[PDB]
């Protein structure tokens, strides 16, 4: 009997995350559910090129609160567009409670599974996704007579399935019991990645915009005044340090306000020469 | 007396159609006025 790798991974696209983080948070604190597409690359591999949501009911987060006529005409509708995917799998918003399977998840889930074997139950988390990390996870299942019998779960090649370590919150609720968690990766060419360099990219002009003036001797003196209250604490620290064998440093404090002194002055002082000569009257 | 009768059709077109449509919305209202309150 073919057993699914410990090295498949669900290949989430960029738009597809960008997706499911914003319809997540937009559903606080309700949950959220929406399908997503794709196409089962191979066995290894799960390519979740985009996902779409679906209207919220008053069911919550079940089989039932997948309506069967909404999503036909959406998937008629994008193959229509130019997104003819097959249905991967689905994606469900747990805010605040980790990323794992409820009960009622477990069912949708085997639902989903009636129609292809592969098929994944990513979830993510809209409150935990906080700037940096992000909080989403995949599983797919454990069938229950693969579990009883005595054989793991899933078959192990390399280790790849064991760079990431499962939490204690997602084991308690079933983890590597009725579902295990699939690697997860992100697909992001580099044409996605320049076009979404634009969202903090300034512009070419605060390049040469020079900070106001005033301001930048009030920062100055401010920052000078920080340096003498600093600098006599460091004289004090080193009068002590003679009369210290090897036993808040000023010393450091000091550092990073000379450092950011020089960068802020030197940056001024460049730019203002820049505009001199670049930006003339000839 | 004929843009009047064609004004009365449209009139009755858009009733019929947004009788649909608040339908819907009483639908999506029960949806979040479900019961357990």
């Amino acid at each position: 009997a073919p057993a699914v790798d410990t090295a498949e991974q669900v290949y989430i696209s960029s738009l597809a995350l960008l997706k499911m983080l914003k319809h997540g948070r937009a559903g606080v604190p309700m949950e959220v559910m929406g399908l997503m597409l794709g196409e089962f690359v191979d066995d290894y591999t799960v390519r979740v090129i985009d996902v779409f949501a679906m209207p919220q009911s008053g069911t919550g987060v079940s089989v039932e609160a997948v309506d069967p006529v909404f999503q036909a005409k959406m998937l008629d509708m994008l193959k229509q567009t130019g997104r003819p995917e097959m249905v991967v799998g689905w994606y469900h918003s747990h805010p605040g409670f980790g990323c794992w399977l409820s009960g009622v998840d477990i069912n949708t889930q085997q639902s989903f599974e009636a129609l292809s074997e592969r098929a994944v139950a990513v979830v993510v988390d809209p409150i935990q996704s906080v700037k940096g990390k992000v909080v989403i996870d995949a599983f797919r299942l454990i069938n229950a007579n693969m579990m009883v019998l005595g054989h793991e779960p899933r078959q192990t090649t390399s280790n790849l399935g064991h760079l990431n370590k499962p939490s204690i919150q997602a084991l308690i609720h079933g983890l590597n019991r009725h579902y295990y968690s699939i690697t997860i990766n992100y697909r992001k060419n580099e044409l996605e990645q320049k076009m979404l360099l634009n969202l903090h990219k300034k512009s070419w002009m605060e390049g040469l915009t020079l900070q106001d003036y005033s301001e930048h001797c009030k920062h100055n003196e401010s920052v000078v005044k920080e340096m003498l209250e600093l600098a006599k604490n460091y004289n004090k620290a080193v009068e002590e340090e003679d009369k210290m064998t090897p036993e808040q440093d000023p010393k450091r404090h000091l550092e990073e306000h000379v450092d950011v002194l020089m960068t802020s002055n030197i940056v001024q002082c460049l730019a203002a020469m820049l505009d001199t000569v670049v930006f003339k009257l000839i | 007396i004929k843009i009047m009768k064609s004004e009365v059709l449209r009139v009755t077109h858009e009733l019929q159609a947004m009788k649909d449509k608040i339908k819907e919305n009483s639908e999506k209202i029960k949806v979040n006025k479900t019961l357990p309150y």
